[PDB]
């Protein structure tokens, strides 16, 4: 689409896909498409994943093949969100503007707002979003961590 | 509260109240007083004029004036102050709520009831008013339809013979000698002993002497001879400054002016001959029932011994077969008001009011037609 | 939501019934808080609504005024963050009727600051001292009325004081307008300040013996005039134990509390003194049984007190002259000492709490910062079938706090448009200055004429004062009496009365007791007698330096005027905020809604007139940076950052949001929005756009979630 | 700051201060001394007097105007520490004074002191303010004038106002005359200020003059001693009540008038018959010559002999008799209804000094 | 020898003479003076008491007492000294040999007529006496039977209308305001220029100023505005020590107290309205002949311009067809005495005396039957 995948990039994406394929069927679960994209460090939304899955789920079988995963990876690579966009997306939720948010106020927005985190995903976030135990995240540094 | 007002604008006292009361609520002197001296104390609320009982309480620093003299309203600006004080301060009512019965002497100037009507309808906005003749009202208070009424106030004495409710208007006698002429004559008299009263405020002290000391001699020449013989008739009165004054034949020389108007230089016959002349102007069939019903009213009839003298004097005039009788109620002083109370309470009277709508159709002259 | 949360939204806004219907509609659904633009209207539910817990202070902390339904927390954040960013002082003004919720509102502002601010230990100390002292100030400063059981008869002013770091440094507490006349003279069905009845019912028998007090309140001339010595709704036998704890928790020693109760007892005894005429008509104290106890309890020598209650002292060519008091003046001298002793002791309790709130910092460099978050709990327009000197003064206070509302708010908003260069026509308003001058003007006002009749020679009376109002303010458009009135009006207004057309409508005043209540003949003989006191509290209330004042005693109306001029001055330096408080029943109960009462609340609070003015002006403003950083996420050309001038970024953003030329103005450095509707529509668009921001963060987190724990 | 000044220019003492004070701030003699600075005023002259001491006011009339400008300058500048340009000034006068005395007070307040507005009150009217009454007859008696003003419910009665050019200075000259019978001589203007203090400290009014004269003739029991500034001791006897008796028997000056009690009764007897009762119950007293022990008791005994047996006769003699004219001015200039009574300098420009007779 | 005596006991002057005379033989002040200070020259003939022109010339060392105030004899021993001086020193007669006509104001206490009779008979031993009314006498001098007399002396002003020789006793007015009340007002009013006349002898200096410089303004407000605008109305008077004093509007403010008695706190009508009020108390038929015959009498009616003022002020009150005229003759200060001479000389008066025989039949109350 916006770029064409190099055979080395196809091979790296296939090697990452091999951890999910494992037994050699060549195919991954429709939601697990997100997990393999995220293993390759992409930031796909569940709505983006559903909008792509709606064009391959047309004959069922609960699963998608390597070439159509590779095609949906090439879809997500068009228009990826910037570090400053994710930083400002946290800054809009900062009540004091000073660069810090509490673990409870993060859990609040992350469970209130659509594409919600599960309690296990918030616990796995707060495990190191609060870096050392004071109950606060520096969201500017945490976005520079999360975008690495 | 559409009860009628009854206001008896006397020469000396205003009596006022509501029809169907037993007695007047307001009884206060018919005076306006104006301060005659320099108001040096800036602090207190000095008034340009005072009315009635406050004028009578402040009287040493005021000049007191009466707007009514001889039953005629001589000062309409002072009279509007009196009516305003009557309604607003003493009775505490709006004249627009209340039809007002006023009173007048017989044989008065016609402008006196026109301007009294114009003020009630154009200044006090009264819903309806009437002007009754005072000595007719005294006959309602006495519980009678037949009798001759002698009313004496502070300004006028008048006789009105009435038979079976018909007043006989040609036999009405009026005499402009009453209580203020007796005060002014007591002021002339009292100088003979040395007491000098000359101010408008001292006239009220000579009035208070007259109201407390004076009486009518059953025979003037014998009381005059009695007072010349010994201090048995002499009485004492204490002035506002605590001086004690002793009064003697002056106690019955003042009331005698009613029986001898020549004491104040008048050509008239007295109240006994004026009563008999009024009876003798009436039809012969009427006289027997007038002789037996001489009703007396107003404060100048309040002297001790006056009904006993009047009976003696009219018996000397009347035929020996008549039963000459004099009706002098204890409430004599309020009978004109108690009559206006009865009259304004009668259901038959409610057609006889002049309404404001009839004063819009014809001017102040409507009052001569009702 | 239920009815419109901001009265500037309703379209029938000239109509009183549509306003009261929206109160009635919201209230019965437990929505007790509703705005008039930036002003809050708060209806008392008379029951526990759990809307004040810590989770609600979090829910409102730093949230913008339009995201959430109205609450005190939404005003508190707004007045706090004004102070925290403009660094210029503020004043939250609470007013409304007795039993309307002013003192419960004040408690929830202090709990909110204590939980939202950076320093929770010093926030806890300033909260706790301002709350634990409340039962004391209520016992000494509230009283029972014809209406409510616990009317606050003073204006209580309270600060939390902040540095430039945004932490509470300390507090302040002040008390401006104590109703002195009530100490001595209550109207029928009203009772004296609560401490007396709490002392008599609640005290230990040993204490009441020490004080020389019997239990039955009708035995005291200052408690009995109200004819309501016993009340079923008030438990004086139990409020006393919370009152005595509260004195103990302000760190009073038992010595200070016995000094203090000796004054409450002394005020009871001062009322029981009976004078009788000597042969010169001079007052002599007839009894000895009161002066026996007053000698001990005030700590002043008994002959000296007997002399001071019966003589006034002047000092001339150094000589001191005792002139004896006629027994009318000895009654005023006894009562002026009772009002003086009580006023100065309440002022001493307030100052005793205030000195415990003070800054612990050195007041020395690098000290270069003070900012104040002031609160005022002041009464609303007090109106009864019978209004007296007390309501005249209270309603003159609300006349002046309105004159200040015009000056600080309705004028500064016009000067904001002209400073920001907006070509807009000013909103027409009615100006209280004509009515302030009717009450207070130096030699023309009602207070000056009332002070003259207290000082004038001769047999001056309440009715002779009314005759002097009638002649002095004769032509005036906002003053009327039965004499000056037309006949249509004379049926509604009687011979013992006058009427003032206050800004919020007529109030009609009975003159009876105006001269007896305005007199405060505290002669210097009574001051210097008290300066010499062996009671430690009276030695601090009465001071040797005051005896230098050469003037005649000031009357209670002048003392109220001079302390009201200090309340206006202490607010005039600060940017205001307002809460208007509504009592829904004259007899408590939840849910019940008296429209004949609430229509009178809505009238005399002036809520319709504030709405008419506030809807004609602009609803909202922000500096372009503070507008842009919030709303830019709606406009891709400004998201995540705008590279141009802040004003230019707002200029494209208002095109993106599609604002029509009547909805907004681009001022010199502030954007303005005229109609709240435009801003609600924008805030609802931002509230759906936040779903995308969360989705991006959640997708970014899920893109990191795997990579730190595999391969 | 700009309250009214109230300035009782007494014949013997200036009393001055502000409308609103409960007592005068300045109280000092109406004395200018000159050596025997070019001159001294008030307490400075009264202490330096080894000076020829002169009073510019005699019998309530300003006889010397240049010394009265010095007393007003001392009053405002030195004593009150005040600028007259900032304060309207309430002055006072006796009744029945010359018209030149008001006119030249009016001119000097506006053209020397630049006062914004001024008023001249009658002193016995102000004394009725300080006693809290609007009905009463005031006997006011100072250094130079004794006068009666009868007032009924705030209206004065100018035909019943009485004035007597005998008060405290004529008594001081009479004591200074009697003391020569003992062999004590006082003839200097400084020695006259010694004899004024003797009068103020030793003298009293006898309840019955002939019984006290018999008491001092038959016994030493009434005698008292005074120590002079020189250290000498002077012993006084029947002179203690001979001196004040001259108010009741003014023939000891060689005057022709009736006494102070007769002049007070003759005022009541010029009033209207009705008001006399409220005057007899309200004889107010003021000014320092009403301060003798026994004078309110003598005055009641004498007015009880003149008036009818049923009248309750009362005499109002406050402990502050001596400052009641000033206290009364302090009240008057504080009244809100008084603030339209002032002569303002604009009114003094459109009509000259003669305006004071239309305004006051 | 035994011709009648006439004695007009004024408040201010005794006028006395025989009924044959054209004017009073003795005119002197009605004062008794008593010495004030203590006499020091032994053998100086200083008296216990002084009367008339001796008290008026020794007045530096005396207090002057008037025994008549407002026509009432207040001190009867001082009045006996005045009558004794009148007969024995001034007239040089024995009163026991002359029938004596006395005079009085109309509305007096009867004890004044009684005791004036008791003294004339039991002290002065007079053969016969009578007490005429001062305003009735003034009409005999004026040569008429009809007129209204306004008499103002030193102490009383009174109006007595008489028609065809009949008085109208109800129409008689008395005003206790005349010359001594005008002197006491001038003593008060001279204080405004800073002249303090206070003693009973200084009242005689203010009396002599009033008699020489005062006049009645024809239009008071136009004279007040003239004297406020010029020195033209100011006149000097030299006091008896040689001090010149100057007076201005005090000259015509003093007599204006007659037309405005409110100047001395008196409530009464002025003398002009009191004259009109007396004519209006008379019968309508007599009023025309009263308006054309206003007689003015006694010394307080002597001011320059008082006839012109009085004619103007009654012309303003009466119906404009009336010919109001005022009879102010040059001798009017003595018309009560000149009229008493005519009365005591009339052949038809000689039965009207109260005789000593009739005073022995009935005591002092005999006067009211005869006078
Ligand atoms: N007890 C009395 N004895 C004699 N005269 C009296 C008495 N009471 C009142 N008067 C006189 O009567 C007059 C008032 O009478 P009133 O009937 O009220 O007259 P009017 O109707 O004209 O006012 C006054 O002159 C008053 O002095
Ligand atoms: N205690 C006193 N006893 C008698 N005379 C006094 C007393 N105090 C003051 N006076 C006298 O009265 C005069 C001062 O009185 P004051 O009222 O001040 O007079 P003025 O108004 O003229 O200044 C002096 O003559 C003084 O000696
Ligand atoms: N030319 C005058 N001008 C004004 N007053 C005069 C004149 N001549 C006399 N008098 C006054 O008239 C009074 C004396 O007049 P008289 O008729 O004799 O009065 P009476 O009879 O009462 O004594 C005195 O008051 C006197 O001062
Ligand atoms: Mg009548
Ligand atoms: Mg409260
Ligand atoms: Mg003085
Ligand atoms: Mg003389």
């Amino acid at each position: 689409m916006a770029d064409q995948l190099t055979e080395e990039q196809i091979a790296e994406f296939k090697e990452a896909f091999s951890l999910f394929d494992k037994d050699g069927d060549g195919t991954i679960t429709t939601k697990e498409l997100g997990t393999v994209m995220r293993s390759l460090g992409q930031n796909p939304t569940e709505a983006e994943l559903q909008d792509m899955i709606n064009e391959v789920d047309a004959d069922g079988n609960g699963t998608i093949d390597f070439p159509e995963f590779l095609t949906m990876m090439a879809r997500k690579m068009k228009d990826t969100d910037s570090e400053e966009e994710i930083r400002e997306a946290f800054r809009v939720f900062d009540k004091d503007g000073n660069g810090y948010i509490s673990a409870a106020e993060l859990r609040h927005v992350m469970t209130n707002l659509g594409e919600k985190l599960t309690d296990e995903e918030v616990d796995e976030m707060i495990r190191e979003a609060d870096i050392d135990g004071d109950g606060q995240v520096n969201y500017e540094e945490f976005v520079q961590m999360m975008t690495a | 509260e559409t009860t009628a007002l009854v206001c008896d604008n006397g020469s000396g006292l205003v009596k006022a109240g509501f029809a169907g009361d037993d007695a007047p609520r307001a009884v206060f002197p018919s005076i306006v007083g104006r301060p005659r001296h320099q108001g040096v104390m800036v602090g207190m609320g000095q008034k340009d004029s005072y009315v009635g009982d406050e004028a009578q309480s402040k009287r040493g620093i005021l000049t007191l004036k009466y707007p009514i003299e001889h039953g005629i309203i001589t000062n309409w600006d002072d009279m509007e102050k009196i009516w305003h004080h009557t309604f607003y301060n003493e009775l505490r009512v709006a004249p627009e709520e209340h039809p007002t019965l006023l009173t007048e002497a017989p044989l008065n100037p016609k402008a006196n009831r026109e301007k009294m009507t114009q003020i009630m309808f154009e200044t006090f906005n009264v819903p309806a008013m009437y002007v009754a003749i005072q000595a007719v009202l005294s006959l309602y208070a006495s519980g009678r339809t037949t009798g001759i009424v002698l009313d004496s106030g502070d300004g006028v004495t008048h006789n009105v013979p009435i038979y079976e409710g018909y007043a006989l208007p040609h036999a009405i006698m009026r005499l402009d000698l009453a209580g203020r002429d007796l005060t002014d004559y007591l002021m002339k008299i009292l100088t003979e002993r040395g007491y000098s009263f000359v101010t408008t405020a001292e006239r009220e002290i000579v009035r208070d002497i007259k109201e407390k000391l004076c009486y009518v001699a059953l025979d003037f020449e014998n009381e005059m001879a009695t007072a010349a013989s010994s201090s048995s008739l002499e009485k004492s009165y204490e002035l506002p400054d605590g001086q004690v004054i002793t009064i003697g034949n002056e106690r019955f020389r003042c009331p005698e002016t009613l029986f001898q108007p020549s004491f104040i230089g008048m050509e008239s016959a007295g109240i006994h001959e004026t009563t008999y002349n009024s009876i003798m102007k009436c039809d012969i069939d009427i006289r027997k029932d007038l002789y037996a019903n001489n009703v007396m009213s107003g404060g100048t009839t309040m002297y001790p011994g006056i009904a006993d003298r009047m009976q003696k004097e009219i018996t000397a005039l009347a035929p020996s077969t008549m039963k000459i009788k004099i009706i002098a109620p204890p409430e004599r002083k309020y009978s004109v008001w108690i009559g206006g109370s009865i009259l304004a309470s009668l259901s038959t009277f409610q057609q006889m009011w002049i309404t404001k709508q009839e004063y819009d159709e014809a001017g102040p002259s409507i009052v001569h037609r009702k | 939501r239920v009815g419109v949360q901001d009265f500037v939204l309703l379209e029938n806004f000239t109509s009183e019934a549509a306003f009261i219907e929206n109160l009635r509609r919201r209230f019965r659904e437990n929505l007790i808080y509703t705005y008039i633009g930036p002003v809050l209207v708060s209806v008392n539910p008379y029951r526990d609504l759990q809307i004040y817990s810590r989770q609600h202070m979090e829910r409102y902390r730093g949230v913008s005024f339009y995201e959430v339904p109205p609450h005190l927390f939404a005003v508190a954040d707004t007045v706090y963050r004004a102070l925290r960013t403009e660094r210029r002082d503020q004043a939250v003004m609470i007013s409304g009727e007795s039993g309307a919720g002013k003192t419960e509102a004040t408690k929830r502002l202090l709990q909110f600051y204590a939980e939202t601010c950076p320093a929770p230990e010093r926030g806890g100390a300033v909260r706790d001292r301002l709350l634990q002292s409340n039962p004391v100030l209520e016992a000494f400063g509230n009283a029972k009325t014809l209406r409510n059981d616990n009317s606050s008869r003073f204006g209580k002013y309270m600060d939390v004081q902040f540095d430039f770091k945004g932490a509470p440094v300390g507090g302040h507490i002040l008390s401006y307008l104590l109703e002195k006349s009530r100490v001595v003279h209550q109207n029928h069905g009203e009772r004296n300040f609560h401490v007396f009845y709490q002392l008599l019912e609640g005290g230990e028998e040993e204490t009441l013996r020490r004080l020389g007090l019997e239990r039955n309140p009708q035995s005291y001339l200052y408690l009995v005039k109200g004819q309501c010595a016993k009340v079923s709704s008030i438990n004086d036998k139990s409020d006393w134990k919370v009152m005595r704890k509260a004195l103990s928790v302000i760190d009073f020693t038992e010595d200070e509390v016995e000094d203090l109760l000796s004054i409450v007892a002394s005020v009871l005894h001062l009322g029981n003194i009976h004078f009788a005429a000597d042969e010169d008509s001079n007052a002599q104290v007839t009894t000895e049984n009161q002066l026996k106890y007053l000698t001990r309890l005030l700590g002043v020598e008994g002959t000296t007190l007997r002399e001071a209650l019966t003589h006034r002292k002047i000092i001339a060519k150094g000589e001191e002259l005792l002139s004896p008091l006629n027994l009318e003046q000895a009654a005023y001298a006894r009562d002026a000492l009772a009002k003086a002793v009580y006023s100065r002791t309440f002022t001493w309790l307030v100052r005793k709490i205030n000195r415990s709130l003070a800054s612990k910092d050195a007041e020395s460099p690098s000290w270069r910062s003070t900012t104040v978050l002031g609160l005022l709990d002041i009464y609303g327009f007090e109106v009864f079938q019978h209004n007296s000197f007390e309501q005249f003064c209270i309603n003159y206070c609300n006349e002046k706090l309105q004159q200040l509302f015009i000056e600080l708010t309705l004028k500064s908003e016009q000067e904001e448009y002209e400073a920001e260069g907006i070509a807009w026509e000013p909103v027409q308003y009615f100006n209280n200055k004509i009515i302030c001058d009717l009450v207070e003007e130096k030699f023309k006002g009602i207070i000056s004429i009332l002070d003259e009749e207290c000082l004038r020679p001769g047999e001056a009376t309440d009715l002779t004062f009314l005759e002097k109002l009638e002649d002095t303010v004769k032509p005036h458009p906002h003053f009327l009496t039965h004499k000056l009135a037309d006949q249509k009006t004379r049926k509604s207004l009687d011979r013992g009365e006058f009427r003032l057309l206050h800004y919020a409508g007529e109030v009609t005043y009975s003159v009876t007791g105006f001269l007896d209540k305005n007199n405060d003949l505290l002669f210097r003989n009574l001051k210097e007698t008290m300066c010499s006191s062996m009671n430690p509290i009276m030695a601090q209330c009465f001071d040797k330096s005051e005896l230098s004042d050469k003037k005649r005693p000031e009357t209670v109306a002048t003392q109220f005027k001079m302390s009201l001029l200090q309340l206006v001055e202490i607010l005039r330096s600060k940017e205001p905020a307002y809460i208007r408080c509504i009592k829904p029943n004259d007899a408590k109960q939840p849910g019940r809604f008296d429209e004949v009462l609430i229509r009178h609340q809505v009238k005399y609070l002036g809520l319709m007139e504030n709405l008419r003015v506030r809807r004609a002006g602009f609803a909202y403003r922000r500096k372009y940076e503070a507008f842009l950083q919030r709303y830019k996420s709606l406009c891709p050309e400004t998201w995540p950052m705008w590279a141009g001038r802040p004003q230019d970024g707002v200029a494209v953003l208002v095109r993106h949001l599609g604002y029509k030329p009547e909805e907004y103005k681009m001022g010199r450095t502030k954007i303005f929005i005229r109609f709240p509707k435009t801003l609600f529509a924008t805030e609802d668009s931002l509230e759906v756009r936040r779903q995308s921001l969360a989705t991006k963060i959640q997708a970014a987190w899920r893109g990191f979630h795997w990579r730190q724990k595999f391969l």
